[PDB]
């Protein structure tokens, strides 16, 4: 949300009856931000934007790791945090833990009626994460400098207390 | 060090039998060498604090020997792994031995693998 | 040492700023510049005149289903809209801060022509002949999607 | 909304250890007990006692100690010295496998250790995975900037007694100033 | 001045899909202190600002052949210049240089407070080997400059706290003797 | 001088047993000849005195004579290698003889190893 993220994509999920089979979106996020990965939905209905509300429609997005598997993978059900309810302007802000699963993932939109059991759902689309040097390259040095950092401020906090 | 396999059976109408497991170890290798199981069923791996039961191998020593209810230490939450390691006194013989697993709890027996190997004297 | 097919070929309509594409499965694509020189005649000597040089570009491609691009260019022929256009050599990228973009070449005019041909069991293949409407500039550009 | 994290590593806390505080965990690959040693793999363990102000602070910091590697289990005999902190010790496990993969799993627990032995062995222990560099920083960065911004309370109130006598030095160089006019 | 400062490169902090690209940079292995890469960040089209106070930058860098026998592996921060234009620079260390080859890189920020970081562009990057060598750094080196460069300061702002805690002491005959030498000068004109 | 055999030797659980190595010294090759080996479970090397292991070596003669915990120098400072310098007696005996690397820590005997070497004069 702030403007620090990627935050440079926006999809048009536009509810079509006709046909929509899926988006092979280009968008990457190196699985080390882990922070900051933010999605820009739009929404349309022909080809105008929506008008949707709190108290209208409340809105879900669905995010589905390629091999899913009861053992292995990854899958959940949030919220859109709406930012226009005007133009259909929908920041989703991607969690920490997803990032940490490298390769490809799958996603889907989903609304709700607020207040009937109606619900529509939106076109697919697949944001690709690739990996990164900051999330590999070792797997002992971290340990070690988390150890020694570990030991260093288990020191000084003695000294510390001593002259405070 | 110590030797270990880490094996995987699955119980199956047809009934299962593994041909020799590559693991020749050696009659010296007295408190090291062991075996690691994993039992597999229907829906994938079987916990057995979840109903409660216990495994027992039973082995067949080269002619002379026939060890029963041998120690087959239990594993942790890993639901289904057994470190059977193995004493002195088993691998004090060699040729080609052959063992085989049965699960019970109380009048259910039920024998799931019976799979072999060998040890090799090295004097 | 080039293989033809690295010469990759884009087109895109003035007015709209934010489109992008390119042109598929090219065949035969031909540049041209055509120097047009005619010495007249002088008594002491001779002068070889300096005359405009029309360039022009012709290409060749094939016609698929999920594109209609080359519908947009048999549309600009008759309308005679302005298009511009850019002969992107790749695997030649920039030199300091350009890597990203590689050496091409730039030059803004119409769609001279359109002519598509069919032959009974085969696929359909368009030609179009663009005239570059004068000099034509060199630099670096960008592709879409890596691709 | 499940989670599936594809490493299949974890390291559980064995609530059966609520005697003498002998914590022994227990290592799980692929729903298998890894086989360790000193030399494949690494571990540690910190813990720090109750919200103590600064002045018993039960701030321990040591390696494992492998109780039986062919079976995946790991022990750690608890300090005499430190179980005498009654106050509920939070914990931080961190084992890695160093299988040319960067797999640090850390195990957040704590527990209600007594003056006598580990008591009460409860709370809602949670692990995750440093697969970046970024918070090894902020794996031990929560009390590392707790005890940075303690040095640095300390070094403005030091500035402020400091400036109390700048300030002085101000007044004395002004008025002597208007004085030689 | 000589130094190879001629160089740069762009990271575009976009989620489009940036692929990995051959920065066409060739240090060489006898190039001490003066191998500098001069990155140049952008947000969307136009340069994205940074700061050394709200955020911190750092890099990571890895050659082609890392083995756990044999390889090289760092990551260090980096020497804000012209902030505002979103410009840095990174001076390349001396004892990565000794390994030659294909290199990786990477330039990742962390937002002060949240702890929430970026990644640009896992950009490619070369050095070569040149006639002043036959010393063989082997020893693969992997050292995170970042959290050492990070309790080395924690130690030194110990360390000048204590020395501040110790001249505090000193400030009332620095009191004294600058309102002796004031009125010296007073009696003097 | 020295006349020196590097050779590897694996904790691989599917039977280990290293056949005729190249290597064949000759009978008076007294004190010169020996053999230099590295250990290798499954992660690469394995320091020895890091936790408590004590190595041995047990060779057979092709004809009679039989060894048993002779003796070895370990270089720990660099890693678990082993360096057996056979001491004027065993190369005086001609023909093959094969060894067992036996490696026991406190309790736990392991036999990770069967090689063997030609002699002649």
């Amino acid at each position: 949300v702030d403007n620090f993220s990627k935050d440079d994509n926006l999809i048009e999920l536009q509810t079509t009856s006709q046909y929509n089979p899926v988006i092979d979106t280009n968008i990457s996020f190196y699985e080390s931000d882990r922070g900051t990965g933010v999605l820009n939905f739009a929404v349309t209905k022909n080809n105008r934007p929506l008008s949707i509300s709190s108290e209208h429609v409340k809105t879900f997005i669905v995010l589905k790791t390629d091999d899913y598997n009861v053992d292995r993978g990854a899958y959940i059900s949030d919220e859109l945090t709406i930012v226009d309810a005007i133009n259909g302007r929908l920041q989703y802000v991607i969690p920490n833990e997803f990032l940490k699963h490298s390769g490809k993932v799958h996603a889907q939109a989903f609304f709700t009626q607020n207040g009937s059991d109606n619900v529509v759902v939106e076109r697919q689309f697949s944001f690709n994460i690739e990996n990164d040097l900051v999330s590999g390259f070792d797997g002992i040095t971290k340990l070690v400098y988390i150890k020694s950092i570990q030991d260093t401020i288990e020191a000084v906090g003695k000294d510390f207390n001593q002259l405070k | 060090m110590y030797k270990i396999k880490d094996v995987e059976t699955r119980i199956k109408n047809d009934g299962v039998d593994l041909g020799d497991i590559g693991c020749r170890f050696y009659t010296e290798d007295e408190n090291t060498a062991s075996i690691r199981i994993g039992i597999n069923d229907k829906q994938g791996r079987i916990d057995l604090k979840a109903h409660g039961l216990t495994p027992r191998l039973h082995l067949f020593m080269e002619d002379g020997s026939i060890f029963k209810n041998e120690p087959l230490i239990i594993d942790d939450v890993v639901k289904g792994f057994i470190t059977y390691k193995i004493p002195k006194k088993v691998i004090k013989h060699a040729g080609y031995v052959r063992c085989k697993l049965f699960l019970e709890k109380e009048e259910e027996k039920i024998h799931v693998a019976n799979f072999s190997f060998n040890i090799v004297d090295s004097g | 040492m080039k293989n033809s097919n690295d010469r990759i070929i884009l087109f895109r309509k003035a007015g709209e700023k934010v489109d992008a594409t390119k042109m598929l499965f090219l065949t035969e694509y031909g540049l041209s510049h055509e120097a047009d020189t005619d010495t007249e005649d002088t008594m002491d000597g001779s002068y070889n005149t300096g005359g405009s040089v029309e360039s022009t570009m012709s290409g060749t491609a094939k016609m698929f289903y999920g594109d209609d691009f080359a519908d947009e260019i048999e549309d600009a022929v008759v309308d005679r809209v302005l298009y511009e256009a850019w002969e992107v050599e790749s695997r030649i990228p920039g030199k300091n801060g350009d890597s990203a973009k590689f050496k091409a070449k730039y030059f803004q005019g119409f769609h001279n022509k359109f002519e598509l041909k069919a032959e009974a069991n085969g696929i359909d293949e368009y030609e179009y002949e663009y005239g570059v409407n004068g000099r034509f500039q060199r630099g670096f550009a960008t592709l879409p999607e890596a691709v | 909304s499940q989670y599936n994290p594809v490493i299949d590593t974890n390291i559980s806390f064995y609530e059966s250890d609520r005697g003498t505080g002998v914590l022994n965990f227990a290592v799980t690959k692929n729903n298998r007990p890894l086989s360790i040693s000193s030399e494949h793999v690494k571990t540690f363990i910190v813990l720090k006692t109750d919200d103590y102000n600064v002045d018993r602070g039960a701030y321990i910091s040591d390696e494992l100690t492998i109780v039986d590697a062919i079976n995946g289990r790991l022990q750690y005999v608890i300090p005499n010295e430190f179980l005498k902190h009654s106050g509920k010790v939070h914990a931080q496990a961190f084992f890695t496998q160093n299988g040319s993969d960067n797999v640090v799993v850390e195990r957040q627990f704590s527990f209600n250790i007594e003056n006598d032995l580990v008591s009460g062995f409860d709370g809602i222990t949670k692990l995750v995975y440093i697969k970046s560099i970024q918070d090894t920083i902020e794996a031990v960065g929560k009390d590392f900037n707790q005890l940075k911004q303690n040095m640095a309370d300390t070094q403005t109130l030091i500035a402020k007694v400091n400036d109390s006598a700048t300030k002085g030095i101000q007044q004395i160089e002004i008025k002597q100033n208007e004085a030689i006019q």
